[PDB]
């Protein structure tokens, strides 16, 4: 049970984040008590992964939750699981962000980082074997954003030889709460290329598209935006939290993804897409799930996996199946769209199954995706970006705060120096 | 939908293979490094047959046998059909052999001097140890017979019923020795040494009803009886010979095998063979014949298309 | 009685490394608990089985074995298993983080940290034995702890142990059932670093395994289990002239002697016997001549590869079961007459044989029928080079994008050593062509 | 084709049958190279917390 350290940031970092906790405490059998009620060993054998194990034989997670004002956080202690969190691991300031990544980065969050430091340091003292961190935040704002990039950036400093793993919400001006936001995206990315080793890129506008165009959802909220994303944070943390075959962990997922270091975000997918109201009954089959967890429309950021290749790829199976019949799907998806896999990385692609599926569903699928497509979301976003910095529009904001606009020149060419890349391994043979 | 990919951009017959593969709408080609295939159209020299068959969920055929260079190759055609208990010392259908033009001694080994020491004639080094070849007299010329043959996966050995014979233009001299034309019908040397190129077939190429026609109206014979036969024969026996070395019967790969056998067929209607080549071109007219058998014996076989007689002859055991 | 100490580093090693001492104990009729009730001599002795085992003054006979991973897991499930009272303690030792598939985490940074408490452990064996013939280590290619601390500890006991012999019985990949992309770098970089270490190399490639799991065993996705249990009944009959009464491979020297002509070339392909599934409601006993036939089809290999596109320097015959020599020689007199069959001119064409009467074992309630007669081939082919270029050119593939190099160079290996061991690789390459093609 | 060395015992035979005739780095040095590692990554992780520095 080599531990992990969960650390969300600022209203989306921990609304999502809240929902996360919400569905592998269901997953495992606990109750927002902290007891387990559950049937099954399963639940428990690594449940040291995401939970201590406090005193009275009950469970709390290693979470540490963190903002820079109070609403978000006070809304989550009044949610269905506000409970289970330790109390000395809120930490937050007064003052806000104001979707300001400077604020966020180097004054308002400033002042608090060392508070978060000391409850992130409680934390991995109790550890008998920590893998690393986990962070949930948005790149659009200002605490998740600036802060969570400078929360980052100090934790490699102290701990330089652990796995600094991300959930990264990009921002879409299709669910766009400021006109900043490709500023404090772009600032962000910039820390993330440097400073992490696996960030899944969550993007709101492939959020709330599936929304729309597929659960046939007309005006979609925030909450059925973080559904999905939760759905997604239960598959991809599947093989950390039950036991399997491979006995995976966050070392051993990044040395086979990441063949560049640089190059390490992840397209999450996930099984059948559902919403939150429809239950329906009808199990997919395994060529479906194969099928759908592949296609374009049940990808997390908006990109076209057929506008790039694929260099590393990891996939999930959850229930109770032929494993001879996914060992049989997932040959036929790679020989029959062999084009759209690098063929300088023999065998990229590695498919595990669990046995347990989620709650509400008898067959899930979930896709981590290593293609050079991303790199549409980057340029994406620093189109965005320099349609209004070319015009200095809005920065004041940011100067204001002490920074220079040679800092958002330097983000910026990084940014599109990561497209490069991107477009160099897409056209290698 | 099937896989392939292609290897040697200089083969005539498998660029035409590839055109009818896609044209089905059943077989995609990718590009050449791709390990991910069904089929191997693979190079002619150090083809990595070491790297088939180990692709999970995938079927692996290729267009050559491993091992069939041991026939294909001057050298090692004697030395196999001299070790070879098969086919002997005494093997009465090849040219004694032992280890460029003719002539008489001078090179350009032992054991060579001796049995040309046995002599109370010609040599080479098409060949011309058979200074009585039989003469086309409608121009009394000199020819060789190509049969194309077609080994599959299950190693059924189909001889395709279209051959072609490969003509010398101008009369055979008895001591034109020198003069390489009239008696060496390769046709590259053909179109630039010869006299008159052309006049009695067209290209050179004589095949098999006019053949046929001409032994019957001027030997009073057939060339299924007086030739093929022998020509069967042969065939059967040099593939039959080394199967054990090369057949693909019980492996993690399969392999098939186009071959062309050069024939020469003496005065007294016996016929000599020349040489085997494991990378043939065919006859132009053949070309869209030959190669949809290709796809219908060696190819589609083994990848079965959607549900909607034989140019081949098949030579048993 | 010279003794023999096994080394199960990794997974892999650990895992195929308690399927055969479980074979180990049902053939010797030794128990779960250590106890071995044919023994009448007891408190020790110089039996041919003592080359394995040792004997304590209460009766019990414990392996001469060290299993050592960087991680306590899989090493956890043998001091609870079956087998606790069969292992001292101490000759179980685990690291607490594991080399994350890489070669270069497993021979450096955190292998260093360990290989000094594993040769002591080590060593406490070797002081126990009166006359320590070398080692038998099991391990992968693929795993960062089975290739990467394998090599950093074959070098130590070269320089501790100089003059005892050393086998190994390696993994090759297979995407079949592998763990890792970037097991073709640790399968190159350990077999360049441990070459010149290893007197002799049995490899078995999983995907052999696998696919003789699939045909002869109708078992449609073989487990761990599955492959090892089959990997321990070829282990056993390689190493069975050690623990048994007989005159031929009696000491580790004579594996040299017999199947290594040339040092480099010292990796013998095994083929073995009938495999026949214990759900096999009806089965025909395969005679002397069927299964000798069958050591010359390449279904039956370790490694898929074609024998008659090689030549042989060596050929090696191990017979256990109801088998007379007359019925050998008569079935070799026949294959030799409709088989490629081809020694490299320098070598005799023969077959060295060795019959134990004992007929092979089966674990109860295993996959594997009991069989009235079995052989394991071992022969010396050129063919297994297949093997080389097979990884070799997946190597050369990720290579040349530097993919994935940035980890290995991040634990403190230069690039130069990944292209170092490529030109060893090559140079082992060029050596079979020398010796197997005209 | 002859049998050659045949020796018998209870728990078996063995023999050998001839169808035809034919025609390391010191301590020093491994304790070298695995701290010429270390330095190489103790580099690295300087280049890192100097980076962070500034
Ligand atoms: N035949 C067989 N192969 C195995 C077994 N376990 C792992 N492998 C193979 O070994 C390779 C992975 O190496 P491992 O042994 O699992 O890794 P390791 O030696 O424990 O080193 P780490 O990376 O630190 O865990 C893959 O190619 C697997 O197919 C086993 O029990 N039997
Ligand atoms: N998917 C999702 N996105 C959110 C949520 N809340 C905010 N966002 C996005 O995050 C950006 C605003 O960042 P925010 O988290 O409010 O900033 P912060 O509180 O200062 O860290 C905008 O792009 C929003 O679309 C949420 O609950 N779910
Ligand atoms: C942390 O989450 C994961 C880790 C691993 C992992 O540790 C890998 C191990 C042990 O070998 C691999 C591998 O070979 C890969 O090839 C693309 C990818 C990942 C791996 C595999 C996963 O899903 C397959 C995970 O997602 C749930
Ligand atoms: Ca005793
Ligand atoms: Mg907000
Ligand atoms: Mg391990």
């Amino acid at each position: 049970m080599r531990e992990i350290v969960h650390i969300q940031a600022g209203q989306c970092g921990n609304q999502i984040g809240a929902k996360f906790w919400e569905v592998i405490s269901d997953e495992h059998g606990i109750d927002p008590t902290g007891s387990y009620h559950g049937d099954s060993d399963l639940q428990l054998e690594r449940i040291n992964v995401y939970y201590n194990e406090a005193t009275g034989n009950k469970y709390v997670p290693r979470a540490i939750l963190v903002d820079l004002e109070p609403g978000t956080m006070d809304s989550v202690r009044s949610g269905p699981f506000g409970q289970i969190f330790r109390p000395d691991n809120f930490v937050f300031g007064q003052s806000g962000a104001g979707n300001n990544w400077a604020k966020g980065h180097y004054t308002e969050g400033a002042e608090l980082v060392d508070s978060v430091l000391d409850v992130v340091r409680k934390e991995s003292e109790s550890c008998d074997c920590l893998q690393g961190f986990q962070l949930t935040h948005s790149l659009g704002g200002g605490t998740g954003s600036g802060m969570g990039t400078l929360l980052i950036s100090k934790i490699r400093e102290e701990y330089p030889d652990r796995i600094m793993n991300t959930f990264s919400v990009m921002p879409s001006p299709k669910v766009s709460d400021t006109v900043v936001e490709p500023y404090n995206a772009t600032l962000s990315v910039h820390q993330l290329v440097e400073n992490t080793d696996e960030t899944y890129c969550i993007d709101n506008e492939a959020l709330y598209d599936i929304c729309f165009r597929t659960l046939k959802l007309t005006t979609p909220t925030y909450g059925d935006l973080n559904h999905l994303v939760s759905a997604t944070m239960s598959g991809v943390t599947t093989c950390l939290r039950f036991p399997g075959q491979l006995n995976a962990d966050l070392r051993k997922l990044a040395v086979n993804m990441v063949p560049f270091p640089r190059l390490h975000f992840f397209m999450p997918g996930f099984a059948p897409l559902t919403s939150r109201g429809s239950q329906q009954y009808r199990a997919l089959t395994v060529p479906e799930l194969t099928q759908q967890m592949f296609d374009s429309k049940n990808m997390m950021a908006a990109c076209d996996p057929r506008h790039g290749r694929y260099l590393t790829v990891a996939a999930i199976f959850r229930g109770r199946m032929s494993m001879k019949e996914v060992d049989e799907q997932m040959l036929n998806v790679q020989n029959k769209n062999s084009s759209y896999f690098v063929e300088w990385i023999p065998n990229n692609v590695k498919t595990a199954v669990c046995d347990i599926p989620p709650r509400g569903l008898k067959m899930s699928a979930t896709f981590i995706g290593n293609s050079t497509a991303i790199q549409e979301l980057f340029k994406r976003i620093s189109e965005q970006f320099t349609a209004m910095f070319r015009r200095k529009a809005f920065l004041h904001w940011y100067t204001g705060e002490g920074m220079d606009e040679m800092e958002f020149t330097e983000a910026e060419s990084n940014m599109n120096d990561l497209v490069s890349e991107y477009q160099q391994y897409q056209d290698a043979t | 939908m099937y896989t392939f990919v292609v290897r040697d951009e200089n083969s005539s017959v498998y660029a035409e293979v590839s055109r009818l593969l896609l044209a089905t709408g059943q077989w995609k080609r990718l590009r050449k490094d791709n390990p991910r295939f069904n089929l191997m159209l693979g190079e002619r020299n150090r083809l990595p047959f070491g790297r088939l068959g180990h692709e999970p969920g995938l079927v692996q055929l290729v267009n050559y046998y491993r091992g069939a260079d041991k026939l294909c190759r001057k050298a090692s055609l004697v030395k196999l059909i001299k070790t070879s208990p098969e086919l002997s010392e005494s093997c009465t259908w090849f040219p004694e052999s032992y280890v460029a033009q003719n002539g008489i001694r001078h090179l350009i080994r032992e054991v060579f001097l001796a049995a040309y020491n046995r002599r109370r004639n010609v040599w080479i080094a098409i060949q011309k140890y058979l200074e009585k070849p039989l003469l086309l007299e409608p121009g009394h010329r000199k020819f060789d017979i190509r049969s194309w043959v077609l080994v599959d996966h299950l190693y059924n050995i189909y001889l395709y019923r279209e051959g072609v014979l490969r003509t010398s233009s101008e009369p055979y001299n008895s001591a034109n020795f020198q003069d390489k034309t009239c008696h060496l019908t390769n046709h590259c040397i053909q179109k630039e040494y010869s006299k008159n190129y052309g006049r009695y077939e067209e290209g050179n190429e004589m095949f098999f009803e006019e053949f046929n026609q001409y032994l019957m109206d001027a030997l009073n014979t057939t060339l299924e009886n007086s030739i093929l036969l022998q020509i069967k024969h042969i065939i059967r026996s040099c593939l039959m010979c080394i199967e054990p070395a090369i057949s693909t019967k019980h492996l993690h790969y399969q392999s098939f095998q186009l071959f062309g056998f050069d024939f020469m067929v003496d005065e007294e209607l016996k016929v000599w063979l020349i040489e085997v080549n494991g990378a043939p071109a065919c006859a132009q007219k053949l070309y869209a014949e030959l190669c949809q058998g290709i796809v219908d014996v060696a190819i589609s076989s083994v990848f079965p298309l959607a549900d909607t007689t034989s140019i081949f002859i098949k030579l048993h055991h | 009685m010279r003794e023999c100490i096994s080394i199960h580093v990794g997974q892999a090693g650990v895992q195929i490394g308690n399927a055969c001492w479980e074979l180990y104990c049902l053939e010797h009729g030794i128990q779960p608990d250590g106890q071995m009730p044919s023994d009448k001599t007891i408190g020790g002795g110089d039996d041919s089985f003592n080359t394995f085992f040792s004997e304590t003054g209460a009766g019990k006979h414990v392996p001469r074995a060290v299993f050592v991973d960087l991680e306590p897991t899989v090493i956890d499930e043998v001091r609870t298993g079956t087998y606790r009272q069969l292992f001292h303690p101490e000759q179980l030792i685990t690291g607490k983080e594991d080399a994350a598939n890489n070669y270069a985490r497993g021979h450096y940074t955190i292998g260093k940290e360990i290989i000094d408490l594993v040769l002591d452990r080590i060593r406490k064996l070797a002081d126990q034995c009166t006359g320590l013939q070398g080692f038998l280590v099991f391990h992968s290619f693929g795993g960062g702890t089975g290739s990467g601390f394998t090599s950093l500890l074959m070098e130590r006991l070269s320089v501790d142990y100089g003059k005892k012999s050393k086998l190994e019985f390696s993994i090759y990949p297979a995407p079949q059932v592998s763990t890792a992309v970037v097991e073709p770098y640790n399968s190159i970089l350990t077999t360049h670093t441990t070459l010149e270490h290893s007197d002799c190399a049995f490899m078995v490639d999983n995907e052999a395994i696998y696919d003789i799991c699939r045909r002869n065993l109708d078992i449609e996705r073989p487990t761990y289990t599955n492959l090892n249990r089959l990997i321990s009944q070829i282990v056993s009959s390689i190493t069975a002239s050690l623990r048994f009464d007989g005159a031929l491979n009696v000491d580790l020297t004579e594996f040299q002697t017999n199947l290594v002509p040339y040092p480099r070339i010292h990796f013998p392909l095994a083929t073995y016997a009938p495999v026949i599934s214990a759900e096999k409601a009806y089965h025909e006993q395969l005679s002397v001549a069927e299964i000798t036939n069958a050591c010359f089809e390449p279904a039956n290999q370790m490694v898929k590869c074609d024998p008659r596109h090689g030549k042989y320097m060596a050929c090696c015959l191990l017979y256990r079961g109801d088998v007379v020599p007359k019925d050998v020689n008569a079935a070799i007199a026949t294959i030799k007459t409709k088989r490629s069959i081809q020694f490299v001119d320098w070598c005799p064409t023969g077959f060295k044989v060795g019959i134990n009467y004992q007929p092979p074992t089966v674990v109860p309630g295993g996959d594997l029928a009991k069989v009235q007669r079995a052989v394991c081939m071992l022969s010396n082919t050129t063919a297994i080079a297949e093997a080389w270029a097979r990884l070799d050119h997946k190597f050369d593939l990720m290579y040349a994008k530097r993919a994935f190099v940035h980890w290995y160079v991040g634990e403190g290996m230069e690039e130069g050593e990944f292209s170092e061991a490529r030109e060893d690789m090559a140079a082992l390459e060029k050596d079979y062509e020398e010796v197997g093609v005209d | 084709m002859e049998v050659i060395e045949l020796n018998k015992c209870t728990s078996g035979q063995s023999f050998e049958v001839i169808l035809k005739p034919p025609s390391d780095p010191s301590l020093e040095e491994i304790q070298k190279k695995l701290e010429a590692a270390e330095e190489r990554r103790k580099y690295q992780e300087a280049e890192l917390l100097k980076h962070l520095a500034e």
